[PDB]
RNA sequence: GUUCGCGAAGUAACCCUUCGUGGACAUUUGGUCAAUUUGAAACAAUACAGAGAUGAUCAGCAGUUCCCCUGCAUAAGGAUGAACCGUUUUACAAAGAGAUUU
């Protein structure tokens, strides 16, 4: 999902548009589990449309 | 984008200088570019009859008209321009 | 995207969520692209 | 800069071993009991 | 025979063309697929890939799977899946006219969902109320090239390429109105061949121009109104009362 | 808005004005749940019942309407008064209506209409 | 709100049919309003998915099925229909259909059946429809071109000819009827046919095919009693053959009329 | 906000915004309901009941009657009915209170 | 014919009512039934 | 495939390896949707016109509408957002009086 030119990404743009008011939430969930000084590397379960 | 935006967006290519000397460049082929009026609203100074239909024309009405700037200068120096309206009846061209 | 489906294609939006116009915009453009608080509001959390 | 995409993690990123966090150096005696875990992301999370 | 043999693969992956059209605006939209600011220069082109019934049809995936839509792709001769496609890979016929016989009110043969209106420009899918079987083909002049060509040779080479895509109950040419119609025993194939010829050249390997043949706009390609000939007219309310009588037979024998 | 009735037994009101509708909302989510439509004029009065017809309403089109408010529909049609009516009533003992015009004061049957 | 108006047709024949339910999830085809989408397959590995194309207000004042648009009773099309009950009322009756947009969102929210519908929608009327339909059934070149037209020879044994022209042709018949005629003969062949000509010409592919065509009955050829009449054609023969413009070719049409009444 | 947003660019917006009474507003709806409320009781009381040119005729009478008292000047019409009269007088006094 | 009604789950990043928009509608008036108007029987003063 | 059981061959080994075979375990995805022109995004440009009241210029705030746009919006803005400027004949009678059909 680079460039989404092709007729097959409508359902996708339509799908990215809707995902947008929960963009705060998904800021809110990465920045709380961001990592501290003292860890190098923090493996962190997600959850992808 | 708001009236009074600091920033407009330059493409990383966009050279300035190579910018106006291409502008430059195409300047000379654009219609609107050349054309020998310039329009402007502008209020009329003084009341005024036009003489193809004898309609009174009040001072301070405002109008859509032509600037030209003529070749000739008030003693070689001082710039003259020509202001040009269209009579609100009959259309007819009015200039002093 | 919500830029491009509103035709506002005048507008760039940097990868550092900075929003300026590609060219000065006629007042009907100006009328036409005056995106809100919301747009606003979520471009610079997305900057922060 | 405002011009340059995100970097791709994979191709830029996932390869290049990281460099070493802050971390004090603790006395292996006198603080023994926290030494060996009080560094990692989640301490004493396999001690059952 | 198009069952004898598996579907030939028309186009690669690698070769099928860009999704972004042509320019006519100063910027790509993203999400309309489309240039914005300013609209210049010619939508239409030339298409690259035309169909060759003989030589491309065969089995697929569509023929085991009880598959009733054909291939638009195979019809605009750029389908990429060749044998491993879900639609079909042939002419249409009347096995699958039969098949099809219920869905085709509402459906096209490609299964594209009908209108109630026809567009204004007369192109697209077509009208459930209607039930038409002519094209309209026009725009034949840019499909030679502006090449300089007789009425009856102009006919000939529309009676060609038509004649490959269905049966066939009527060609004319009118050279007053440069425009040709053509209309089919079945109107699953007047879909079919309108997607196939729409866009094409008329252009033969054989003429001076072929090696530039990419250039113009080509064929246009469209439904064709009412026509407006009085014996056309009586000829349809001929058959359109004989349509009748034979339908009075299945409402009287079913009730 | 020109009048609003409580309804006697549901957690319910009734409001109209010059918009020439009845807007029954729900007291507690203020949804705004049923809007009758009928009367050709702005509307004077309601009034609030606890059996079919659940509301009546008088207007300037000159007629008292009579609602099934769950078919949003008229169970009558009064239309004997000349001019706007006005006024409006319910008798607090027995199933009846007053209405008014100029110089025209009715009583009215709310079971029969 | 009203359940959906489905065929039995469309349906099929499985003893269970699972449907989905999607409320405003579709636009209607003929008013443009939302409504509420059903869509089902006939069995579950069935690999086509078939769904409601107008709504159920829509469909009622039709009486048609909502996933096929014939009529809910007869299954067969408003045109059809509306054009045999017209047969048998004298005066006409025609789904009168909405081309504004607003006019179409109106139209549909009319509680009034249109054209045959209501003739349809009860089995009492129907059924005396098919009654009294029982009833009905119980009741200027020419000079230059008629040389290079075959019309001075015949048909014959001997001569093997790949190529043959045709004429008579009643302008009712369409070209495939021809091809089919002459693929029964043989057993199994370009052809053009300008109508406003009234006649045209037959290619083979090889001259055994013609020799074939030839073997079974100047000759004639049958269309549904029409008698197209057909000549050997050994100068071969392309769409110029019948003439350049319309005129020519009704010109050329009449020349071989007057031909065919001398030869009858 | 980002929901009204986008249900905005998918749905459209509503046809029939409803405007409050704010402070910018209030002098306007003000005159309207007033005007409503002369015309109301004026075209009650006439006995012939004729109204198309009638009402604008007589809200027109209403508007001089509160430029003359807003001048000071003694709004008399002659051969104005007294009932009409009357009832245009109370309601320039309650717009002056 | 006997059917399962069902109503799959929606992908909760698309719109809920795909066919739904803001469009306006002129309702017909129909009605078969007449309602009776049942009333009974100096200009310059006014 | 794993496993329980029973036959044939290894190994008179009844367990282990192989072959034959009975049973259990596991049971129907996905699509409202196909990949460029012909099922419909808008601005911009070009030419011409041109600014609500009226003598002139301008602040506005409304209203009606099967026009909406921007906006989180029931706020506000869009020229006071636009459209509004045109068209206009009967619920038609009474009294006379002069030409006239009958
Ligand atoms: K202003
Ligand atoms: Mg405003
Ligand atoms: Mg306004
Ligand atoms: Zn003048
Ligand atoms: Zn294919
Ligand atoms: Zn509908
Ligand atoms: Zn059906």
């Amino acid at each position: 999902h680079s460039d989404m030119a092709s007729k097959m990404y409508n359902t996708d743009k339509k799908a990215f548009l809707g995902a947008l008011k929960y963009l705060p939430h998904a800021i809110l969930k990465l920045l709380e589990n961001m990592p501290h000084p003292w860890e190098q590397a923090k493996e962190v379960k997600v959850l992808y449309h | 984008s708001e009236r009074k935006a600091i920033n407009k967006y330059y493409p990383p290519d966009y050279n300035p200088l190579e910018a106006e000397k291409l502008s430059r460049k195409m300047a000379k082929k654009l219609k609107t570019m050349n054309k020998s009026h310039a329009s402007i609203r502008l209020m009329t100074p003084f009341s005024m009859r036009c003489l193809e239909c004898n309609e009174y024309i009040p001072k301070s009405r405002k109008f859509n008209g032509k600037k030209e700037l003529l070749k000739e200068k008030y003693l070689d120096s001082i710039k003259i321009y020509r202001l040009t309206i269209s009579c609100p009846r009959c259309a007819n061209s009015i200039a002093f | 995207l919500l830029i491009h489906r509103k035709g506002l294609t005048y507008l760039h939006l940097d990868y550092n969520f900075n929003l300026k116009p590609t060219k000065t915009l006629t007042t009907k453009e100006r009328k036409k692209s005056r995106l809100g608080n919301s747009f606003h509001l979520m471009r610079e959390l997305l900057k922060m | 800069d405002d011009d340059e995409p995100p970097l791709s993690y994979e191709q830029h990123i996932e390869n290049i071993e990281p460099l070493d966090p802050i971390n004090l150096p603790l006395d292996s005696q006198d603080d023994e009991y926290v030494k060996d875990w009080l560094y990692d992301s989640r301490p004493l999370e396999e001690d059952s | 025979s198009w069952r004898d043999k598996s579907a030939k693969v028309q186009v690669k992956e690698s070769e099928l063309p860009s999704s972004i059209p042509a320019q006519t605006g100063l910027t790509f939209n993203i999400w309309y697929n489309k240039w914005s600011q300013g609209f210049a220069g010619n939508t239409r082109f030339v298409s690259p890939f035309a169909l060759q019934p003989q030589l491309h049809s065969g089995k697929t995936r569509g023929d085991n799977d009880g598959q009733l839509f054909f291939c638009l792709f195979f019809a605009k001769g750029m389908c990429c899946l060749g044998p491993k496609c879900e639609y079909l890979h042939h002419i249409p016929d009347e096995e699958d006219i039969g098949k099809l016989a219920l869905r085709t009110e509402v459906l096209d043969c490609f299964g594209r969902e009908k209108f109630a209106d026809y567009r204004e420009d007369m192109g697209g899918i077509g009208s459930f109320r209607k039930k038409n079987k002519t094209l309209y083909v026009g725009g034949i002049d840019g499909a030679l090239n502006s090449k300089h060509l007789k009425p009856a040779q102009i006919e000939s080479r529309i009676r060609f390429v038509f004649s490959r895509l269905g049966d066939i109950d009527r060609i004319r040419y009118v050279e007053s109105k440069n425009c040709g119609f053509v209309k089919f025993k079945y109107q699953a194939n007047a879909e079919f061949a309108k997607e196939a010829m729409s866009n094409q050249t008329l252009l033969l390997p054989s003429d001076k121009e072929w090696d530039d043949r990419r250039e113009g706009t080509g064929l246009l390609v469209k439904w064709a109104n009412e026509d407006p000939d009085p014996a056309a007219q009586k000829r349809l309310q001929e058959e359109l009362k004989l349509e009748s009588l034979n339908m009075m037979v299945h409402l009287i024998n079913n009730n | 808005v020109r009048t609003v009735s409580i309804h006697p037994t549901l957690d319910l009101i009734a409001t109209a004005g010059r918009d020439s509708v009845i807007k029954l909302w729900d007291m507690r989510t203020r949804i705004p749940v049923i809007t009758l439509v009928g009367h050709k004029g702005p509307i004077n009065q309601v009034q609030c019942t606890p059996v079919d017809p659940q509301v009546v309403s008088s207007s300037t089109d000159a007629t008292v309407r009579l609602w099934d408010v769950v078919a949003g529909k008229t169970m009558k049609v009064l239309t004997h008064h000349k001019r706007s009516v006005r006024a409006t009533a319910l008798h607090p003992k027995e199933f009846s209506v007053a209405s008014a015009c100029t110089d025209d004061i009715r009583s009215w049957g709310l079971a029969e209409g | 709100e009203p359940p959906p108006n489905i065929c039995e047709q469309c349906l099929g024949d499985e003893a269970n049919i699972r449907m989905t339910k999607i409320p405003q999830g579709s636009e209607c085809k003929i008013c443009t309003l939302p409504f509420t989408l059903y869509h089902f397959k006939t069995s579950k590995r069935s690999n086509n998915i078939i769904k409601t194309l107008i709504c159920v207000r829509c469909a009622t004042q039709r009486n048609i099925c909502q996933c096929c648009m014939l009529d809910s009773r007869w299954h067969i099309p408003i045109q059809l229909r509306d054009h045999l009950i017209s047969l048998v009322n004298e005066e006409n009756v025609m789904t009168e259909e909405a081309k504004n947009d607003m006019m179409k969102r109106f139209l549909s929210l009319k509680n009034v059946k249109l054209g045959g519908a209501q003739i349809t929608s009860d089995p009492s009327e129907a059924d005396n429809i098919v009654d009294k339909l029982k009833n009905i059934l119980l009741r200027v070149d020419i000079s230059h071109i008629l040389k290079k037209l075959p019309l001075n020879e015949s048909f014959l044994k001997n001569p093997s000819t790949k190529s043959f022209f045709l004429y008579n042709i009643d302008a009712s018949i369409p070209e495939w009827k021809i091809t089919d005629t002459v693929s029964q003969l043989l057993g199994i062949l370009s052809l053009i046919v300008n109508h406003k000509a009234k006649c045209g010409g037959l290619r083979f592919q090889s001259s055994e095919l013609g020799e074939r065509f030839v073997s079974k009955i100047r000759g004639v050829l049958l269309i549904d009693r029409f008698r197209i009449f057909i000549i050997p054609w050994s100068s071969g023969f392309s769409a110029a053959s019948f003439g350049t413009n319309t005129a020519e070719n009704i010109k050329l049409s009449l020349s071989l009329n007057k031909l065919i009444q001398l030869e009858l | 906000y980002i929901g009204n947003l986008i249900t905005r660019q998918f749905e459209g917006r509503s046809n029939e915004i409803v405007k409050t009474t704010t402070k910018q507003r209030l002098d306007a709806y003000y005159d309207l309901e007033l005007r409503n409320s002369v015309m109301d009781d004026i075209l009650e009381m006439m006995p012939e009941s004729i109204r198309q040119k009638k009402a604008r005729t007589i809200l027109q009478h209403l508007s001089e009657a509160w430029r003359c008292w807003k001048a000071n000047i003694p709004w008399d019409v002659p051969g104005m009915p007294a009932p009409i009269k009357k009832i245009i007088e109370r309601y320039i006094k309650s717009k002056a209170d | 014919h006997h059917i399962e009604v069902v109503s799959k789950q929606m992908d909760p990043l698309l719109p809920r009512f795909v066919g739904k928009k803001a469009r306006k509608v002129v309702a017909p008036t129909e009605n078969d039934e007449v309602v009776p108007v049942l009333h009974m029987d100096d200009p310059n003063e006014w």
